[PDB]
């Protein structure tokens, strides 16, 4: 769902699908080829 | 006292695809190599990493000057002069002539491009990340990219009038 | 072709400054993508010295009887007495056609005795072959033979060519010999070669003068801003000649390709006139000439060609 | 300076040609300081 | 500026104090988009020559003969089979380019009866031994009658005349 | 050929201000540069003609 | 005015041709200064 994102600071604006890929358990935030943010771990749960 | 700036110049490689071999050859242009710190001077520059020959053949990386590079055999970066074919000269008199007796029919293939691929830059996106605080300054700085957009559709509307 | 120019961003932006090549990683790649488009023209106006001149690889050589009835080609043919690779009226044309911010000069691919190599191959393969050298391997054709078929491409029967042939070959070693004096003494002639070294020398001159400009700064010396003021209060003072300086470099990369699209424009005009003025005999009507074009003889030129074309009056 | 190629280019294959990297410039060694001479003093033994 | 988010100034920093490094993002970013476009519309006229190149080759190489030296291939130009190309036209272009030569000799004119006899169609060779008449691409003698010639002034103004004789068709015909 | 056109440095840029004059000179000779681009197009209109 | 050339073209030499050097502008002489007029007075009369 198209949603408003507020995750420790990390606003943005999209939807929520559930990641394919591996990640780091000390792991805040990944970025892609334009270095923005476009993969955000919950900090409670641990959904990347 | 003369001030004089001490000497600097541009650097390039000269080397083939990695997948061939892995030599490379430095090329201080505009760098004499007696004040740099297998070699031969050349008028862009001396050249580190070339055996320098005296026979000219078909060359590849050009350097500058007429000089030329290319990678050939054991093997190793080697320059020259750039060759510019081969001398066969043609006689001449004032009474005979040369009559062809016979002919060839081939194909040459010439290549040129036509359109490009056409595209569409919005003035909110590009410059603002899906950003409210953003598009409110924007309104204060006219219509550069108004004008933008009709450019970007002067050309795409171009595209499919080359066609 | 144009002077090949090269500008590193670290000589001509910072002079002999540490702190500002560390606030040029801050602006990203503004320097980089005009390094190549500076390569870019660079390989383009070598491309342009191809294009034109190198038409044949077989280099040709003129016979040492110099009798093509009663023409006098010694003028527009370069001495082999001589040290420099050069004719008589090409000594004339590279007569009248006459540093530390980081700005070089790249040497051309092709050297002037290469172009003129190149130019008196084209030039005997005109004189011994005539169009046959340009449409394949070359022909030993006659200089009798060759103004037969120029002059049934206009129309023109070859009755007045061996009737006149002592009064045909004056008209052009006099009209060849009027060549040779109006360029000795008219320096304007070679206007269409000037504007080309001239635009090139008035825009590097002012990429010296712009730095002596502030844009806005109080000072534009680098080091006058670093020493003597606070450095979170000189860095905004920076940001003012960083980008004042990138958009004059800005500036020229962009007037220099519209430039190589006038060169460009040019030596495809050029390219067209060595296939059809001189490898060949053209239909057209003023494209090799201002009347009926015969033949052509193309001499080495700096940046550009010199064409001698002949017309039928 | 094989490297160095792939440096700049931003790429792990390098292809057949001719690429510029850097500039090769001489680094300062000696620092020269300098001030004017000993003479045009001021006569302070009158006081002193 | 201190970051390139945008996100990150509005909401870390004064509205005063953000809205001067939001600026720089916005100038930054559109000087970036005008040297884009600036080289689009660079790139845009250099394919419009070729095009329009291509538009001349497609309308005399293609729809025609093409009578220019070097435009439709290197050679004598014959005919042109274009082909579909992703932002091109790829041209096969047929050319006539002679392969083989030999060796002759010539003059330009023929002294028959004390009048210069002009080739009307080739040129005039000779294998040492007669004299024949053949085009300049290709090698095909012909006898020299008075349908392949045409008389032009006497033999003592032009240069280069041999002696020969002209085969006139007219004259075994009054006997047969 | 198209309309040929001429700008000037001190009267678009300011309008009609004194303070603004003396601080185009900080520039430098930029505005000239587009000045002298402009007038090289007026001769080569002529020249189409 | 030869000397004007010689000013915008940096050369102390003119050729020959047609050169702009500035532009000619009336400047201002007066002032005009204009204020509304006495209508619509307050009564300041009724407590002076």
């Amino acid at each position: 769902k198209c949603v408003n994102f507020n995750f420790n600071g990390l606003k943005g604006t999209g939807v929520l699908t559930e990641s394919n890929k591996k990640f780091l358990p000390f792991q805040q935030f990944g970025r892609d080829i334009a270095d923005t943010t476009d993969a955000v771990r919950d900090p409670q749960t641990l959904e990347i | 006292l003369d001030i004089t700036p001490c000497s600097f110049g541009g650097v390039s490689v000269i080397t083939p695809g990695t997948n061939t071999s892995n030599q490379v050859a430095v090329l201080y242009q505009g760098v004499n190599c007696t004040e740099v710190p297998n070699v031969f001077q050349t008028r862009a520059g001396c050249l580190i990493g070339a055996e320098y020959v005296n026979n000219s053949y078909e060359c590849d990386i050009p350097i500058g000057a007429g000089i030329c590079a290319s990678y050939q055999t054991s093997q190793s970066i080697i320059a020259y002069t750039m060759s510019l074919g081969a001398e066969n000269s043609v006689a001449y008199s004032n009474n005979s002539i040369a009559i062809p007796t016979n002919f060839t029919i081939s194909v040459t293939t010439e290549i040129l491009p036509v359109s490009m691929t056409k595209t569409s830059v919005d003035c909110t996106m590009y410059i603002c990340g899906d950003s409210t605080e953003c598009s409110n300054l924007l309104l204060q700085y006219g219509s550069f990219c108004t004008q933008l957009k009709r450019a970007l559709t002067g050309i795409a509307v171009e595209q499919d009038k080359n066609t | 072709s144009m002077t090949k120019t090269s500008v590193d961003c670290t000589m001509y932006i910072c002079g002999d400054s540490t702190e500002c090549s560390n606030l040029l990683l801050q602006y990203g790649s503004f320097c980089t993508q005009l390094k190549r488009a500076l390569t870019g023209i660079a390989v383009e106006q070598d491309k342009n010295t191809q294009e034109v001149f190198a038409q044949v690889k077989q280099i040709y050589k003129t016979p040492p009887i110099k009798y093509f009835g009663g023409f006098n080609f010694s003028q527009i043919l370069p001495d082999p007495s001589k040290p420099s690779k050069r004719s008589f009226i090409e000594d004339l044309l590279f007569n009248k056609v006459t540093k530390f911010k980081g700005l070089t000069v790249l040497p051309p691919l092709l050297t002037d005795e290469m172009i003129a190599q190149y130019t008196s191959a084209l030039l005997a393969g005109t004189i011994t072959s005539g169009w046959t050298f340009g449409a394949g391997a070359a022909l030993q054709i006659p200089f009798a033979m060759q103004m037969a078929y120029r002059f049934n491409g206009i129309g023109v029967t070859q009755n007045v060519l061996y009737e006149n042939q002592k009064l045909i070959a004056n008209q052009f070693n006099s009209a060849i010999g009027k060549i040779q004096d109006s360029l000795s003494s008219t320096a304007s002639a070679l206007g269409k070669l000037q504007d080309v070294v001239n635009h090139n020398a008035q825009a590097l001159n002012t990429l010296v003068k712009q730095l002596s400009s502030k844009f806005g700064a109080i000072s534009s010396v680098l080091n006058d801003i670093f020493s003597r003021l606070d450095p979170p209060e000189a860095e905004v003072q920076i940001d003012r000649l960083i980008t004042g300086r990138l958009q004059s470099l800005q500036t020229y990369v962009t007037q220099q390709l519209i430039r190589a699209a006038e060169i460009r424009a040019s030596a495809n005009l050029a390219a067209t006139k060595m296939s059809e003025c001189v490898l060949g005999q053209s239909k057209r009507v003023d494209f090799c000439g201002k009347g009926y074009h015969l033949m052509s003889f193309p001499q080495s030129a700096p940046h550009g060609v010199v064409f001698l074309h002949v017309t039928y009056v | 300076p094989l490297s160095e190629t792939k440096c700049t280019l931003k790429s792990f294959t390098v292809e057949k040609g001719i690429y510029q990297t850097s500039n090769f410039r001489v680094q300062p060694t000696e620092s020269i300081v300098r001030f004017p001479n000993i003479t045009n003093l001021c006569p302070f033994d009158e006081v002193f | 500026a201190i970051s390139s988010v945008l996100n990150d100034i509005f909401s870390r920093l004064d509205p005063p104090e953000a809205e001067v490094q939001i600026d720089r993002l916005i100038t930054g970013r559109l000087q970036s988009l005008q040297t884009y476009v600036t080289q689009q519309l660079i790139r845009a006229a250099e394919i419009r020559a070729s095009a329009n190149l291509a538009a001349t080759k497609m309308s005399e190489c293609v729809l025609g003969q093409s009578k220019r030296v070097d435009f439709c291939g290197k050679g004598y130009h014959l005919m042109s089979f274009p082909q579909s190309a992703p932002h091109g036209v790829v041209f096969l272009h047929v050319t006539y380019v002679p392969a083989q030569e030999k060796n002759f000799t010539t003059a330009p004119a023929i002294c028959h009866d004390g009048k210069a006899h002009f080739p009307r169609e080739g040129v005039f060779v000779s294998n040492g031994t007669h004299w024949f008449v053949t085009q300049r691409n290709f090698y095909e003698p012909q006898i020299i009658t008075t349908d392949n010639t045409f008389v032009s002034g006497n033999c003592d103004v032009v240069i280069g005349i041999v002696n020969n004789t002209v085969y006139d068709p007219l004259q075994p015909e009054l006997d047969s």
